[PDB]
């Protein structure tokens, strides 16, 4: 997260850390007691998932195994598009004060929506934080996203950020949540390199387009 | 270019 701050502890209780050999490579989002959304580009054959965390280095936190996951069937067709997967935890987690699922937005993004993105990806100073970071970003129009991310803009994507304040997601934030008006709207997916350029929003998986696929998978 | 936050597109 570029130009954010430490989140208030446990204020994003759906945040999931995806780690391999105790090293973070992505985040995810707890959407039901047994289900974590993440970016399809975070796919692995198995996962250790940190829940209820603030630091990666805390009563109620859990490390859980997940042995099953499924990428959206059209991931990367076309390139970078449809960037979501569902991870099924090997055991359901009983909701607690610090581990809680978040609902997916019933509305699709529109310009001006106010959002929050969180994660343990790179900071503005190029370091990896130990404490979960949070920053505010606003949705921009589809036409802005299309123009900026020509030739690869696809309706499975939307853009948020791009202010002169240089607030953005960055490497290591993929799969983590973008909460707009209090609902899960997007997952961190991709953006321009470098992250945090003036005027340049990041790109997020457009979850309102996938609620049927997500819930059909959950219920199967 | 663009990069997943990984595949990059050169542009």
């Amino acid at each position: 997260i570029i130009n954010g701050e430490d989140c208030s502890p446990h204020s994003q209780p759906w945040q999931a850390a995806l780690v391999m050999e105790n090293e973070l490579f992505c985040s995810g989002v707890l959407v039901h007691p047994q289900w974590v959304l993440s970016a399809a580009h975070c796919f692995q054959n198995s996962y250790t998932i940190g829940l209820g965390l603030h630091s990666l280095e805390e009563p109620g936190s859990q490390m859980v195994e997940a042995s099953l996951s499924v990428r959206h069937p059209e991931y990367n067709r076309p390139l970078l598009a449809n960037d979501l997967m569902l991870i099924k935890l090997d055991e359901s987690v009983s909701e607690s004060d610090t581990i809680r699922s978040i609902s997916i937005a019933s509305q699709c993004p529109t310009a001006g929506n106010s959002c929050l993105v969180s994660g343990w990806g790179l900071l503005a100073n190029g370091r990896m934080p130990t404490v979960l970071q949070c920053v505010n970003v606003s949705v921009v129009s589809e036409e802005v996203c299309s123009k900026l991310y020509d030739p690869l803009y696809h309706p499975s994507m939307f853009c948020a950020g791009g202010g002169q304040d240089q607030k953005d997601s960055c490497n290591g934030d993929s799969g983590g949540p973008l909460i707009c008006n209090g609902y899960l709207q997007g997952l961190v997916s991709f953006g321009k390199a470098p992250c945090g350029q003036v005027g340049v929003p990041g790109v997020y998986t457009n979850l309102c387009k996938f609620t049927e696929w997500i819930e059909k998978t959950v219920q199967a | 270019g663009f990069c997943q936050r990984p595949i990059c597109f050169p542009n």
